[PDB]
């Protein structure tokens, strides 16, 4: 949320971006990619401890590396990756209702980061 | 209703909609500081939302006591293909008035080879 | 109606929003160039300090530069900006150009002008003004290295006899409020001012080789402090 | 042992500011050499290096047309542009 | 507008006519950036608007006793020169200020003069 | 402001009032150039302005339940009192962080003591 308010803020400067500081520059970096990871193609729902893990990836940071127009596919090639190894996360979400161990969570994105394109 | 048209046509549908939205927000900018400023990125914009928003308009059979002309009937294949080629840039260089009142986007072609392009 | 109101204040605020960040980005840029004009001091005031010793303390008027002969055609040399939306700040400079050159010119071929943005260029191709030297962006930063070639050019167009005095129209800053607008003589350099002091001077070329070096590389460096 | 000031300036700025103790520049009238106590000497340079000797090492920074000032206590570079050799 | 008017004074209304519309067309933009953005010569619009708009304002008899100053008679043919000669820019020098509360046009001289310029 | 702050509580109040306004226009140019510009001659100001914005917060009775504070009760005259001290400068040496969320001005000289 605050990412998101800050870049609505930001907006207007974002025409001008060779001139801006490098924190406003950090900020329109986030907020760019936050508009991209919340949008949604429709009678597509995401179950919630799939929604948890990628806004946790984006807010930590992980997702910053990538350019704005790899994020959607970086999203779904994730889930799938997910799908595959990331069960022990997944599965405990689901019990808990609560944030995996966040050692193991990082290794997990680092691990498809790794794979990535 | 994203199947049907859902491949070819949704995505042109969907692009000169996007392109559109942008030049109304752009108008009120466009006059005082706009066309300096936008002059460069926006411009880019600007110049293919004349020639998408010149290129929508036709010449009806039953309008000849209007226009002066005959009609014109447009299949959709040609409708689509013509309004992908305007947004590639194909057709940037002819004059923005030769895409008014046609049919087939050879016949803004023909009328700017007439204007004396 | 009530519809064209609420339209025209939504276009209001999304052009306030826009001429607000142009200010904080402005803000920014003329604390960036404050800066850069303090960096060039010791440069200049070196350059000044030499030249005083070497022309007035040691020697007198024997470098074409350094005297004044009869004006057969001069010219002007004015900055002004590239874009608009400031206030006054071109048509301030232009404007005493012209009053000047009016009223102290009668025939189009007494004068040339050498001039430095989009704004002034337009002015003088509006009506017939004679514009012999021209430059445009400067990337305000112009690394200084690409207004090289301008400044020697200018100087060597008064070196061949085109010119027998040269001056300059720019608006000179103050504050964030005050800006007035200056001329100054750039040639001959028929005033300079004295210092004193020396160190010992050395000879590998003379006198008049000296100067015919370190002479333009002064008026070169006049034009960049401008 | 004797060290002299040396200051390269640009219009850009500064570029170098040091006490070594030699200094090697090709001047209008050939190579010329500096010690600290040099009577005071106006010279211009053509485009080279000016070599500074700081204990022994040598110290390189490329030249573009510049001015030498001397001053027996103090030697000034006027370039209009000037890099060091690292830089 | 017809008859009596319909040669001499008719040119010289419509003209002041004319020049309030324009004044009045761009005041809009002049709210928001001043006069540093308009052309030259829409410059000269704002510059002679505000001498005709000034000196159609008057001083009565019956405001006299509002204000010491005196009340004034104006013949239609003073009027008709007086607003012809602003037209042709005989006055364009003076302050603005002169011609508020006068009724000759030579008043606006006299008013000047006595203001000091 | 009339009748009965308007001798002794208008006038602190008033140069409160005046000291956070000052500090709001700041805030804008504090942010790029201000973070410098400001540092010598505004720090007179921010840095009285922040510890006045912040000796107006407090610790609630109620509040104990969302944090370990007891929570305090302070009269008129005593927040008079600690605001024409804070304006007359005696306080500018303790942190700012010192004037958070407490009560009389004495707990910021035992909070500021306690933190070092």
């Amino acid at each position: 949320r605050l990412d998101l308010a800050a870049y609505r803020e930001l907006e207007a400067f974002a025409q001008f971006g060779s001139d801006l500081d490098k924190a406003t520059q950090a900020k329109l970096a986030r907020g760019a990619r936050t508009v991209e990871v919340l949008k949604q193609d429709l009678h597509q729902p995401i179950p919630v401890e799939k929604q948890v893990l990628i806004i946790y990836a984006l807010t930590r940071g992980f997702l910053d590396d990538i350019p704005v127009e790899d994020v959607r596919r970086f999203e779904k090639e994730f889930y799938l990756f997910l799908d595959q190894n990331g069960q022990h996360l997944l599965e405990h979400i689901r019990t808990t209702k609560d944030l995996p161990n966040e050692d193991d969570l990082n290794k997990a994105i680092e691990a498809f980061k790794k794979t990535f394109v | 209703a994203p199947e049907i048209v859902g491949e070819e046509h949704y995505q042109v549908a969907r692009k000169v909609q996007q392109t559109l939205q942008r030049y109304k927000e752009l108008q009120d900018i466009i006059a005082i500081l706009g066309m300096d400023e936008l002059s460069d990125e926006d411009k880019l914009v600007v110049h293919r939302a004349r020639r998408i928003q010149f290129f929508l308009s036709q010449n009806f059979h039953v309008a000849e006591q209007f226009t002066g002309q005959p009609g014109s009937y447009v299949p959709v294949k040609e409708t689509v293909r013509g309004f992908k080629e305007i947004l590639e840039g194909k057709y940037d260089h002819l004059p923005e008035d030769a895409f008014r009142l046609v049919g087939r986007i050879e016949e803004v072609v023909e009328k700017a080879k007439a204007m004396g392009v | 109606s009530l519809r064209d109101i609420k339209t025209r204040i939504n276009a209001t605020k999304k052009t306030s929003q826009i001429t607000k960040a142009m200010e904080m980005v402005s803000t920014s840029k003329l604390n960036r160039a404050e800066q850069n004009a303090k960096s060039f001091v010791p440069y200049m005031e070196k350059i000044q300090e030499v030249v005083a010793n070497v022309a007035l303390g040691a020697g007198g008027a024997s470098h074409p530069m350094l005297v004044s002969r009869p004006v057969k055609k001069t010219g002007y040399l004015v900055i002004t900006s590239d874009r608009g939306l400031a206030g006054a700040y071109n048509s301030n400079v232009l404007r005493l150009v012209y009053q000047t050159i009016q009223k102290r010119h009668a025939c189009p071929d007494e004068y040339a002008i050498i001039v430095i943005g989009r704004v002034g260029l337009s002015f003088f191709r509006k009506r017939n003004m004679p514009v012999i030297l021209d430059i445009t962006r400067l990337p305000d930063q112009p690394s200084f290295a690409d207004i090289k070639e301008i400044a020697r050019k200018t100087v060597g167009l008064f070196a061949d006899g085109t010119f027998d005095e040269l001056y300059m129209y720019y608006n000179h800053y103050v504050s964030a409020i005050q800006q007035e607008v200056t001329e100054r003589k750039l040639l001959p350099l028929t005033d300079l001012a004295e210092n004193k002091q020396r160190t010992v001077y050395e000879f590998e070329p003379s006198q008049e080789e000296c100067l015919d070096v370190l002479l333009p590389q002064y008026a070169e460096s006049l034009i960049y402090g401008a | 042992m004797k060290t002299i000031h040396v200051s390269v300036v640009t219009p850009d700025g500064p570029v170098y500011e040091d006490d070594v103790e030699m200094v090697s520049v090709k001047a209008k009238s050939g190579e010329l050499g500096i010690l600290p106590g040099h009577i005071p000497l106006v010279a211009p340079l053509e485009i080279s290096a000016a070599r500074l000797k700081k204990g022994g090492k040598t110290q390189y920074i490329a030249v573009s047309g510049g001015f030498l000032e001397v001053r027996p206590d103090k030697v000034t570079i006027l370039a209009q542009a000037a890099e060091r050799a690292e830089d």
